[PDB]
RNA sequence: CACCCGGCCCGGACACGGACAGGAUUGACAGAUUGAUAGCUCUUUCUCGAUUCCGUGGGUGGUGGUGCAUGGCCGUUCUUAGUUGGUGGAGCGAUUUGUCUGGUUAAUUCCGAUAACGAACGAGACUCUGGCAUGCUAACUAGUUACGCGACCGGUCGGCGUAACUUCUUAGAGGGACAAGUGGCGUUCAGCCACCCGAGAUUGAGCAAUAACAGGUCUGUGAUGCCCUUAGAUGUCCGGGGCUGCACGCGCGCUACACUGACUGGCUCAGCGUGUCCUACGCCGGCAGGCGCGGGUAACCCGUUGAACCCCAUUCGUGAUGGGGAUCGGGGAUUGCAAUUAUUCCCCAUGAACGAGGAAUUCCCAGUAAGUGCGGGUCAUAAGCUUGCGUUGAUUAAGUCCCUGCCCUUUGUA
């Protein structure tokens, strides 16, 4: 029941949003002592590549950015609760890790 | 024989490294563990989840 | 090519047992990592699925950098007369409905 | 050992990236669309989007069972964690890929162009 | 090309092989014409080779004076 | 790694014939041989067991040829505002009108004319990023304020532990700017210039049509048609050497020619982003580095990322000089199997041209030019390159079609 932690990380910020948010309503309705989502700096993938095949251009460059997202939501629960709380939250585009102590 | 064939060693160099793809050994983007030729990323980099925004 | 009867043998019964083949296109890689403790290349398994789809017993695909094969009825009849095995055993991609 | 958010997140976007490769090179008959994957520590599931899905299950659901022995002897996660699943899709005619694989098969056919 | 032609060693063909490493008499004394290879595997199942001043085992590549 | 010299291997599927357990074939000790401990080959025998080996058909390989056979991306025409059907109108017709006299816009952008009326793509809209919120939701992987305890003189603490919070920090939602308000000018129309209130009255990108280059790439590909070779190979592998070889001519660049500057010491500030290889701390060495023991799969550890120009003292003194550090001699370390034609790195010594560059010619309008470092990509070793990030921070212009090109409209053309 002691401190488990829920890390949810993902690329899209909607559906984390939207998850991260029935997570916490769920959690909250239960009467369940919740702290709240703890946002970390997005971490942005940049590979930066010429266009051209060959190599014969006006020296042209992609930019290609991948955003990760990631939010921390804190519970002082029984792990009994904790397993179906998490259990029934199931989203395609989201990473769920939960931890204990 | 058999101490002869692929013989010589391998552990670094431009020769050992190869792309996961078309196994072209030019070219090649090792930058978070993609091992990939820069030409194949670029036709895979959509459906990986690589977007291009600015 | 030439090896010895074991592998040919040990490649065959995999193949009889799963329905399927994966190989990595390396004439070079040490050991087929399916095949540990037998002592079979992977150079083995290509040129002995190469011998099988010739005929035409074995359908192959090739993905990236691996090879793909899938035993067929003509296989299944060669394999269950070479391995000389009875008609009630089948492969694993032929147990179930 | 675990690996990084960064490099977890890459490896991902290549397994769908080479999935995708693998079943439009085994499915490019049989009209394969797309594919999702959902992923869940119990089991992860694939589901293949196809024109004739009839066909892609195989003979009595055999040739399915062959393409979940390939990626569960391949890619190297237990066996009795995938189960792959052919729903048929929606509508076959605004799927560009669909439209694109059945006008190559019938140019194959030797038609007009 | 300088070298008039490179050739592949074809093995010299020998007819009855065996028949030279045993020399079985009138009442029957199966003597070993070869020698022993003294190691595991080889035991009772490799006779070891007799060169003109040495002996040679062609599996294990086992050499005595 | 294609190229040059020399040497192993089949990884020539499948089929037909011959061979063939009275053994098709496989591998090899020793000595010779070879650059090689390569049974490659020669002498000499051993050893494996229908897996092969010889002939024909037929394959399979290629960084082999052809980009003027091709597909895909990519560059350019072409960063400007261009582009096309339907039905109606005008010509026998190619074709034209719509798509425009005139205003107006960055814009075929709008207003308004109107044999055209309805549309479609491009432009715009859009998406990402900068700039504002003392309002909202939150936070021992971010901090502040207060209090307690401690160290040193009410003060300094990035010395430690609790309580109010979210100003600072991360980042979701939602607000905010629209020529909206005021005054001129504008067929009082589209709109233009100035000014108040404001964080802001043009932020920087990404995406980008129709129609074409005989543009580049077969040396990105298991994208590919023909052709060339295919077992003394253009396959593949192993040893070397070459890609760097220098009487010369061009193209991106880096360091300079000094005193607004070098040198020596002191002081004080970043941001992007990366680490299964990034590194703190302790010890030994002048230094490159050597050992030992820790943290970090990462707002957690490196790290409060104590960065450089710059700032403040010292020495130098117009001298090819303590500017400049090329070229050369010795040593001492780190990668790596291997460093010579010196891979990088450190120390002492050597001390060339160069005194601001002829004709000519590039790039650029504000957090811009330029100076100045730092991170990413290459990366065992690794930046004079490119791709990003901050830091210090200007002069001149708010115009023109003169040069070089571009778009529309008239004409002229052999
Ligand atoms: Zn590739
Ligand atoms: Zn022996």
């Amino acid at each position: 029941i002691h401190r488990i932690r829920i890390t949810l990380t993902s690329r899209n910020v909607k559906s984390l949003e939207k998850v991260c948010a029935d997570l916490i309503r769920g959690a909250k309705e239960k009467n369940l002592k919740v702290k709240g989502p703890v946002r970390m700096p997005t971490k942005t993938l940049r590979i930066t590549t010429r266009k051209t095949p060959c190599g014969e251009g006006s020296k042209t460059w992609d930019r290609f950015q991948m955003r990760i997202h990631k939010r921390l939501i804190d519970l002082h629960s029984p792990s009994e609760i904790v397993k179906q709380i998490t259990s029934i939250s199931i989203e395609p585009g989201v990473e769920v890790e939960v931890t204990i102590a | 024989h058999q101490q002869l064939y692929w013989s010589h060693p391998r552990k670094f160099g431009q020769g050992s490294r190869s792309c996961r793809v078309c196994s072209n050994r030019h070219g090649l983007i090792r930058k978070y563990g993609l091992n990939m030729c820069r030409q194949c990323f670029r036709q895979y980099a959509k459906d990986i989840g690589f977007i291009k925004l600015d | 090519m030439l090896m010895p009867k074991k592998n040919r043998i040990a490649i065959y019964e995999l193949l009889f047992k799963e329905g399927v083949m994966v190989a990595k296109k390396d004439v070079h890689m040490p050991k087929h990592p399916e095949l540990a403790d037998k002592n079979v290349p992977n150079l083995h398994v290509m040129k002995a699925m190469q011998s099988l789809k010739s005929r035409g017993y074995v359908k192959e695909q090739f993905a990236w950098r691996h090879f793909y094969w899938y035993l067929t009825n003509e296989g299944i009849q060669y394999l269950r007369d070479y391995l000389h095995l009875p008609p009630e055993i089948v492969p694993a991609t032929l147990r179930r409905s | 050992v675990q690996i990084s958010k960064k490099r977890k997140f890459v490896a991902d976007g290549i397994f769908k990236a080479e999935l995708n490769e693998f079943l439009t090179r085994e499915l490019a008959e049989d009209g394969y669309s797309g594919v999702e994957v959902r992923v869940t520590p119990t089991r992860t599931e694939i589901i293949i989007l196809a024109t004739r899905t009839q066909n892609v299950l195989g003979e009595k659901g055999r040739r399915i069972r062959e393409l979940t022995a390939v990626v569960q002897k391949r890619f190297g996660f237990p066996e009795g964690s995938v189960e792959l699943y052919a729903e048929k899709v929606a509508t076959r005619g605004l799927c560009a890929i669909a439209q694109a694989e059945s006008l190559r098969y019938k140019l194959l056919g030797g038609l007009a162009v | 090309y300088t070298t008039p032609k490179k050739n592949k060693h074809k093995r010299k063909k020998v007819k009855l092989a065996v028949l030279k490493y045993y020399k079985v008499d009138e009442n029957g004394k199966i003597s070993r014409l070869r020698r022993e290879c003294p190691s595991d595997e080889c035991g009772a199942g490799v006779f070891m080779a007799s060169h003109f001043d040495r002996h040679y085992c062609g599996k294990c590549c086992l050499t005595y004076c």
